[PDB]
């Protein structure tokens, strides 16, 4: 079988462990979010070929400078992600986690992603945002920001509804395959 | 009711503590035993060079140290308060010495780093792999301990989140707050230890308080950087503070992380310090000897400004009560 190394990188609640929570286990929690993801190694197959991706969380570690790179070692494919609740988590998309993961994983494949899809149209969301003179993410913005960092490609989901979970480590792992 | 369900979710921090707790345990020994054990069994002798035999250290770290430390201490310590999870704050806050030796682990990670491109494809890994039917290498278990001491904040926070009502609140709080102290250190001595070209002992410097790259302009009396500021790393310590040029590396993984060339030390008995800059309120001088040199340090943030004004008053306050 092929091996692939996926590493998730990001600003820190912006949903990455549940993220991943979901796509291995292919279900939303209700209760209780869990907080630790260990090195995961998922069975995914994609273009008729079987794929074991390596899924290595970096929730945590986002305040490190100098033990986050510890993580992007011989990386095939970078799911690079914000939070569509937080146009803040966005801006550190090209001011702050690009410029990194350019820098250790040179000419490594970017998946960036838009974690919470479905708060979005949360009128919660929107009222304590609008207090921070805020409003949700656009796609619009999303692929415009993919295509700024130079992406291979964007994409949004949402861990509750598991709606497009699947889709996101499926582009991904394509593009590992490349 | 509301005190029903916080102790339901108490219940589950605690649980992933104590379940995660136990894997990391399992998962360290199981490679102490199935990789670095093996590098002295005869039956495998054959697969291994010398030279890698002995470079056992750099690739392992100080792993065991902390395989027993959490074997023979913190996991023990953490079971005991599965009858108050609120409690669990104590266990970091009676260890946080025994916490002291991830620095260890985490400066020679680099170090093991580059080995283990070197030998990764050798015929010994590959085995021991195969033996323990690993889909994984040894690489994603070295990275463990560096993943477990930057969890410890999380789990904190979230039992924090669950205790605000708790006889225990006020522990959790300055457990959390005294993880992310080690591991801001931790962190800050990464940087410390890539400086370059330092005429002299860094320990005698006193503790390393705040490292950070910053834009600095000059504002000197009399015999460059007053219009176009220069980049400079800096290290507050106890004794002075240093300024460093980042110097790019380069390289294939942390090899690509840069150096620090060492230029200008200032004195901290000398030290002053201006909180507050006309136009900007996230500049702040570090100047030296009665104002003759003046240093304009671009903040980030204010976040960042704060951290160093405080940590160069507290500083400054010590000096004082010292020098009498």
């Amino acid at each position: 079988a092929i091996r692939k190394k996926l590493v998730i990188v990001g600003d820190g609640a912006c949903g990455k462990t549940c993220l991943l929570i979901v796509f291995s286990k292919d279900q939303f929690p209700e209760v209780y979010v869990p907080t630790v993801f260990e090195n995961y190694v998922a069975d995914i197959e994609v273009d008729g070929k079987q794929v074991e991706l390596a899924l290595w969380d970096t929730a945590g570690q986002e305040d490190y400078d100098r033990l986050r790179p510890l993580s992007y070692p011989d990386t095939d494919v970078i799911l690079m992600c914000f939070s569509i609740d937080s146009p803040d988590s966005l801006e550190n998309i090209p001011e702050k986690w690009t410029p990194e993961v350019k820098h250790f994983c040179p000419n490594v494949p970017i998946i960036l992603v838009g974690n919470k899809k479905d708060l979005r149209n949360d009128e919660h969301t929107r009222r304590e945002l609008a207090k921070m003179k805020q409003e949700p993410v656009k796609p619009e913005e999303g692929r415009d920001m993919a295509n700024r960092i130079g992406a291979f490609g964007y994409m949004e989901c949402s861990a509750k509804t598991k709606d497009g979970v699947r889709e996101v480590f499926e582009m991904a792992t394509r593009a590992a395959l490349q | 009711e509301e005190e029903e369900s916080l102790a339901i979710l108490r219940r589950h921090v605690m649980n992933e503590l104590l379940d995660t707790e136990r894997a990391y345990v399992e998962e360290l020994l199981c490679v102490l035993e199935g990789y670095a054990a093996e590098m002295d069994n005869p039956l495998m002798a054959h697969l291994i060079s010398t030279g890698l035999q002995n470079k056992k250290n750099i690739l392992f770290g100080n792993m065991e140290e902390i395989y027993h430390f959490h074997n023979r201490i913190f996991l023990r310590e953490l079971e005991s308060c599965i009858d108050c999870p609120e409690l669990v704050g104590r266990c970091f806050l009676e260890r946080m010495e025994e916490f002291q030796i991830y620095e260890k682990y985490c400066q020679n990670k680099p170090r093991s780093e580059s080995l283990w491109r070197q030998c990764s494809d050798c015929p010994f890994f590959q085995e021991c792999q195969k033996k323990l039917d690993h889909k994984l290498s040894l690489d994603s278990y070295l990275l463990k301990p560096v993943q477990r001491i930057t969890k410890y904040q999380l789990l904190l926070k979230e039992m924090l989140k669950y205790s605000k009502h708790c006889e225990g609140a006020e522990d959790l709080q300055e457990a959390l707050s005294s993880i992310l102290g080690i591991l801001k250190a931790v962190n800050d001595s990464m940087h410390l230890i890539a400086i370059t070209g330092y005429d002299g002992n860094l320990g005698d410097l006193g503790k390393l308080l705040m490292q950070g790259s910053f834009s600095v302009w000059t504002d000197h009396k009399k015999g460059l950087a007053r219009f176009k500021p220069m980049q400079r790393h800096l290290f507050l310590h106890e004794k002075a503070v240093l300024f460093c040029k980042k110097r790019e590396e380069n390289g294939e993984g942390y090899e690509k992380a840069p150096s620090y060339s060492y230029k200008q030390s200032l004195n901290m008995t000398a030290v002053g310090i201006t909180e507050n800059v006309k136009g900007d309120t996230k500049k702040f001088e570090i100047w030296y000897n009665a104002r003759e040199e003046v240093y304009i340090i671009q903040a980030p943030t204010p976040e960042i400004k704060a951290a160093w004004v405080n940590e160069i008053r507290k500083v400054l306050t010590s000096q004082l009560q010292a020098c009498r």
